[PDB]
């Protein structure tokens, strides 16, 4: 039993409609997508940065490692 | 050493997520195995009955199994004894144990091929590239006697002498037994032996996807439908102010 | 310095709670001091705070925010709770120090 | 007599600018290595680059001509 | 108006709704399976045993 | 009590935790992992039992019994696939469960958090022993290498080790006791999971904004029951797709070769979910120090609750902490990657850095930036 | 006073059939429910399979 | 189905080990339920009369 | 233990003969099952006699 002891609340009105009167997925283009973008936008620069910085490190080290497998023709000139 | 050559990616007929195994190619690969690899390579996990309904007839399979002598026993006197094969028997082993195997291959041990394609990075691409990739060692590289040069094998010095060459056998279905054709067929066969479920597994994957799409959809509507009550809800603060 | 004061307003906007219509104080984690502080709030300030929060939660569930016009502006953010919280903490420290003594 | 479509396509591929350039590198290594008693260098790396380019090419084509 | 008819006959009483889900599953299975195998096999013409089977059946 | 859902000593339980349970109206999809973790667990147990019924814990039959299960048992291959991959799904889910909690400061619910850590450790030990069962090359050397680290604990070193192995090396006695542990541990997990949820229910769920949701609670059903079921099917599709279309994607091929004590594999590496820890392990060359570093890499989780300095609960309104957090996540992909790479330059140094940064971010930066952020709010 | 309180406009969310404030919403009831219940019944059938 | 074959054989044995290893935990589980129901009422006693006056 | 028809009987024999105190652990387990039943039968009896089944 946790419903009724929760909080002291006053003067708030709320209105809602049966789900059978409204649209399950409404305003896909006028509202949905715009916000999807809004949200994407606001995070990209916090998230992407470090992931990209990792991709680099990854890509470098992967190659720098393969480079050390190839030979240096400057070890078979003096012979 | 420390340098390795990676095999290319051949377009196998069974590479597609929904593309089954070419059973005609698997049937041939069996012959290659039966008449060439099986002299040194065991395939402990496959039985003659496994061929039935996959690449052979029940009659064909029973025959293949009778072409082999199997040791059964004991009998009344507690003696072992030979008997013709049954479809319930597994493919015959070439040697009694690894020690005997090595002895007959210069200390080399030809591995069981039951799970070979999954036991090697590369799979059928690796096995195919190796079978058809034998050549002469580059300058500066000497292969110890008994060993053969193969760039695709780690260390490049493999204890297996090129097992296949053109027309080393002939397919009873009349397919040009060229070396590459042969390797291609035995590799297809090796994939099957490592995972007989291959086809069923993909047929299921298909049904799984459709039902998965259909259900994820419906449940998304339902979830939205219920939450609509909250998503569109509006509220106001009306103090007696 | 009146420089870091530029930093403040920067951070304030970076944080983004004003986009939900929340006041800086509305975002405080309710530890014990805050719990007590709130109990001391006048009815009106308390109910105003309540609606602001219930409003943000509804936005958060909807994955929406307030129209730019309605965002709380850095210089109009009322630090209504800080005075009380400051006191609740003074009293506590007094008691604490006095009980070791 | 029958011909291995592999050898055919193997030849046709060795024509590639990629192979030719790689192939040339090898013949050069092989030459200087073969003509020097007492040394380290091995034309493995070069052999590999060639084989890598040739075989890469073979892959697209080879299966087209196999049953 | 099927939605109307369906709602009154099938989705109204929980009893008929469940009964509908059953026959719905029975029918759906039979259909989904055939269609699925039909798609799968067609995508793999001549590779399955089913296909090359004729070549070795005839005593 | 009018409705038999409130009075009945059992239906009252199902009700007070899955039907009338007050949940915050705004918890996001990152709150869907708890239920997935649960369902996952019941799933692992079910497929595990099905496999255990055809397994034989003996070095001469382990490898083949599993092979027999895949090849001969009706749908044995499928049940086997689901189990091994299910272990992955389990970890993917558990890692997000943890992240979520770190980001939204859920760890402030200390007992719920501390039990969560215990669940993680138990789950890791569980997958560790379970991995040995098929008795392949990686199963044997993984077992050999890791359990051998304990002998690095001065005094009682070789002891605990030869006690745990039941001999002088990983052998049959080790196998049979591992089967028993693998069959057991999952039930402890279920047990503790109950405790986990009990502590949780004291407080109720936390929510993305980190502010009291008392003014807007909603009945777990139908809201979250439907949301959770959807979250299930969403995840399940990729799990199954990868499982049925690329079975051996995650697995090491060295395990399709029967364990051999006279042939050490070239590259001994764990399953993806252990890589990051493997990386931190080797980062410190010195058997003991590497063990301690590994230990702390996980035990550090018990410290998070105490390095919270922010006056706000989540990171939703703390842009500095956010990037630092994502830096940490990326820090982990790096360690993961390093873990799968041989011990050679540049990897060795990249590894030591990533390890160093990992502990630094959690022990130094996070608590610091939080303090710094409080002052930027004039607090 | 409560007399100064009115329910906001839910036009942005209403289904078509009940969008007109002057038409009995009962005529399209069995329709709006038959659809949503059809979706549910279908999910059941899929799950049963 | 239970035997996994035509007679009690290995397949039966391995599935019996699994069940034997399992059932005891279910016993522990249900034992918890047993004691929960019990605690609703409390223990009965040899005379069969309310012990509320003397707990 | 080893759940296999070719090793079950011997794995138990090995446990009693080779495992440190394996014989004792084996004894306690088999006899524990008995104790378990003796206890359970009295538990039930008591319940039948004193009407606990109510
Ligand atoms: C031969 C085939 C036949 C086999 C199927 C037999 C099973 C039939 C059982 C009866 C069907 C259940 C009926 C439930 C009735 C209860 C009810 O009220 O509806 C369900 C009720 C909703 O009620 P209302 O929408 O309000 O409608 C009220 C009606 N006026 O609850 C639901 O939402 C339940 C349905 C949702 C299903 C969710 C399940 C999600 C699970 C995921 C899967 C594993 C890996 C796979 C490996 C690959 C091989
Ligand atoms: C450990 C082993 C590591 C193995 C790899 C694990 C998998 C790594 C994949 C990276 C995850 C990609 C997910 C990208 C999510 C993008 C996104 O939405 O981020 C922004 C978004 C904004 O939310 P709010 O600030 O509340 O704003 C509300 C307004 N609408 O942030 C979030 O969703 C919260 C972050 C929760 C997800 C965390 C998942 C990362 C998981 C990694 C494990 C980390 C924990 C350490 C484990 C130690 C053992
Ligand atoms: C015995 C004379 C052989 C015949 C006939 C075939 N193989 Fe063989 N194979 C043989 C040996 C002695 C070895 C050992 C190589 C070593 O030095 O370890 C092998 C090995 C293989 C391998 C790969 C081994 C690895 O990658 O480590 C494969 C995949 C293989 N053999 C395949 C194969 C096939 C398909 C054959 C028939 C076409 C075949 N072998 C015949 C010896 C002999
Ligand atoms: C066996 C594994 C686990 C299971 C079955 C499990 C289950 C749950 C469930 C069902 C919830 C509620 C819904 C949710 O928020 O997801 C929950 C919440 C929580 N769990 Fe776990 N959990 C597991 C492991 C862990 C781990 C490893 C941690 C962290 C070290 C943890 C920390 C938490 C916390 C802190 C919450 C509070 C969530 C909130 O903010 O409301 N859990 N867990
Ligand atoms: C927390 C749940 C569990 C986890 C994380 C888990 C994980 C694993 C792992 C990682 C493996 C190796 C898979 C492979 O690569 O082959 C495995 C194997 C196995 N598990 Fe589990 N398991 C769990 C529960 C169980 C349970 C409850 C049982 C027994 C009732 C069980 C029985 C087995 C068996 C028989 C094997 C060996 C056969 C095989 O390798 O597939 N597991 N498990
Ligand atoms: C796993 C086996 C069992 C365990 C662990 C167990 C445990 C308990 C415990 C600890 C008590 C309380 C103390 C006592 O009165 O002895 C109890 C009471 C009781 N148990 Fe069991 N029990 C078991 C099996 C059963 C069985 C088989 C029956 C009867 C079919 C049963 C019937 C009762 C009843 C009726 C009581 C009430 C006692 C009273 O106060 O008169 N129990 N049991
Ligand atoms: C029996 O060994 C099983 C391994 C495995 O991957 O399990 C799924 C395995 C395989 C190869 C190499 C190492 C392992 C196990 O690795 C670990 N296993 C661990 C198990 C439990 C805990 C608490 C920490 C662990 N840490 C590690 C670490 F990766 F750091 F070495
Ligand atoms: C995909 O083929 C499947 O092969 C199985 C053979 O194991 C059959 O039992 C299934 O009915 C069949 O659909
Ligand atoms: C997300 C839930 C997905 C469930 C997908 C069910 C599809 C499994 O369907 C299976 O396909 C096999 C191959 O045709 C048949 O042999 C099996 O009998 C059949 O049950
Ligand atoms: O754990 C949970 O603890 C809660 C608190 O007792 C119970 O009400 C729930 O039924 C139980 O599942």
């Amino acid at each position: 039993i946790h419903f009724g002891n929760l909080a002291r609340v006053r003067h708030i009105i709320t209105y809602s409609l049966s789900p059978f009167e409204q649209r399950a997925i409404p305003n896909i283009f006028s509202d949905a997508l715009p916000n999807v973008w809004r949200r994407f936008s606001s995070q990209v620069f916090k998230v992407a940065p470090p992931f990209l910085g990792a991709y680099l490190l990854y890509s470098w080290g992967t190659q720098e490692f393969e480079r050390l497998k190839r030979k240096n023709p400057a070890d078979y000139e003096n012979d | 050493g420390e340098l390795e050559l990676h095999p290319p990616a051949f377009p196998w007929s069974h590479g597609g997520p929904l593309s089954a195994l070419d059973h005609s190619s698997v049937r041939r690969g069996f012959q290659v195995y039966k008449q060439v690899c099986s002299a040194c390579h065991s395939m402990d996990y496959v039985a003659f009955r496994n061929l039935i309904g996959v690449t052979h007839t029940e009659a064909e399979a029973k025959a293949l199994a009778e072409e082999v002598e199997v040791q059964d026993g004991p009998d009344e006197n507690g003696e072992l004894f030979m008997r013709p094969g049954k479809i319930s028997d597994y493919f015959p082993k070439p040697y009694p144990n690894p020690e005997a195997a090595r002895a007959a291959n210069n200390g080399a041990l030809p591995p069981d091929l039951s799970y070979i394609v999954n036991a090697r990075h590369g799979g059928e691409d690796y096995v195919f590239s190796l079978l058809t990739g034998y050549c002469d060692p580059p300058a500066g590289v000497v292969v110890r006697e008994g060993l053969h040069y193969n760039p695709y094998f780690p260390g490049q010095a493999i204890g297996m002498a090129p097992p296949i060459y053109n027309e080393i056998l002939e397919y009873d279905d009349g397919t040009p037994a060229t070396m590459s054709q042969i390797a291609k067929d035995v590799c297809t066969f090796l994939r099957w032996a490592a995972e007989p479920e291959h086809d069923q597994r993909k047929r299921m994957g298909l049904k799984m996807l459709l039902i998965s799409a259909l259900l994820t959809s419906l449940l998304y509507y339902m979830k939205r439908h219920k939450w609509s009550v909250l998503k569109s809800r509006k509220m106001a603060y009306r103090p007696p102010k | 310095g009146r420089l870091m004061d530029r930093i403040r307003k920067w951070y304030y906007n970076a944080a983004g709670f004003n986009k939900y219509g929340l006041m800086r104080d509305d975002t405080l984690y309710e530890d014990d001091d805050v719990k007590e502080a709130l109990k001391r709030l006048p009815e009106d300030l308390y109910n105003e705070r309540m609606f602001r929060i219930k409003r943000a939660l509804d936005l958060s569930l909807k994955h929406r925010i307030l129209p730019k016009e309605q965002w709380v502006k850095y210089e109009e953010d009322k630090p209504y709770l800080e005075p009380y919280l400051k006191e609740v903490i003074r009293e506590r420290l007094e008691r604490e120090a006095w009980n070791k003594k | 007599e029958l011909v291995d479509p592999l050898t055919t396509i193997r030849e046709h591929c060795e024509q590639t600018e990629k192979c030719v350039k790689a192939r040339e590198r090898l013949e050069l290594c092989d030459a200087r290595v073969s003509s020097r008693s007492h040394t380290e260098e091995q034309c493995t790396e070069e052999l590999f680059d060639f084989l890598h380019a040739r075989d890469h090419c073979v892959a697209h084509k080879l299966f087209n001509k196999l049953k | 108006a099927l939605l109307r008819q369906a709602y009154s006959a099938l989705f109204r009483r929980t009893s008929t709704f469940a009964l509908t889900v059953v026959l719905g599953a029975v029918l759906f299975e039979r259909a989904f399976d055939q269609g699925a195998d039909a798609i799968f096999e067609h995508l793999n013409e001549g590779k399955l045993w089913k296909h090359i089977k004729h070549k070795y059946e005839a005593s | 009590a009018p409705n038999i859902r409130k009075s009945h000593p059992l239906l009252k339980m199902i009700n007070n935790s899955l039907i009338d349970l007050p949940a915050p109206s705004n918890i996001s999809a990152w709150w869907n992992f708890g239920s997935l973790l649960a369902v996952c667990l019941m799933t692992q147990i079910l497929t595990g039992l099905l496999l255990a019924m055809h397994y034989t814990a003996d070095t001469s039959l382990a490898f083949s019994s599993v092979a027999h299960t895949c090849r001969n048992v009706q749908y044995g291959w499928l049940i086997r696939n689901l189990h091994a991959n299910g272990a992955s799904f389990f970890f993917i889910c558990i890692f997000l469960h943890i992240g979520r909690g770190l980001y939204y400061g859920s760890y402030l619910y200390k007992e719920t958090w501390n039990t969560g850590v215990i669940l993680l450790l138990t789950l890791m030990a569980t997958a560790f022993v379970g991995y040995v069962l098929p008795w392949g090359q990686m199963s044997f050397w993984g077992a050999t290498v890791i359990t051998n680290l304990f002998s690095a604990i001065p005094y009682i070193g070789h002891t605990l080790v030869e006690w745990a192995w039941g001999g002088f090396s990983v052998d049959n006695p080790t196998l049979t006791r591992f089967f028993a542990l693998h069959f057991l541990l999952p039930f402890a997990i279920a047990g503790i999971t109950i405790i986990h949820l009990t502590f949780l229910h004291e407080s109720g769920s936390n929510n993305p904004l980190g502010i009291s949701s008392d003014s807007d609670k909603i009945p777990f059903h139908p809201y979250y029951s439907f949301k959770d079921i959807l979250g299930l099917t969403l995840m399940l599709t990729p799990f199954l797709t990868l499982a049925l279309f690329s079975p051996n994607l995650l697995g090491d091929p060295e395990n399709f070769t029967p364990a051999n004590p006279l042939v050490t594999p070239p590259h001994i590496k764990p399953e993806w979910y252990f890589l990051f820890a493997y990386a931190i392990l080797r980062s410190i060359p010195n058997k003991l120090g590497g063990v301690l570093a590994l230990a702390a890499s996980v035990l550090i989780l018990f410290l998070i609750p105490f390095l919270h300095k922010s006056k706000q609960r989540t990171m939703t309104f703390r842009p500095l902490s956010q990037t630092l957090f994502w830096l940490l996540v990326a820090n982990l992909l790096i360690l993961t990657w390093i873990g799968s790479q041989p011990v050679e330059h540049p990897f060795i140094i990249i590894g030591q850095m990533a390890s160093l940064s990992y502990f630094t971010i959690l022990l130094i930066l996070f608590p610091t930036i939080g303090t710094l952020e409080n002052k930027m709010l004039n607090y | 006073v409560h007399n100064d309180v009115t329910v906001p406009d839910f036009s942005a969310y209403r289904r078509e059939d009940v969008m007109d404030a002057t038409t009995s919403s009962q005529t399209s009831s069995e329709d709006r429910k038959g659809f949503s219940y059809l979706v549910t019944a279908t999910a059941c059938v899929a799950t049963a399979y």
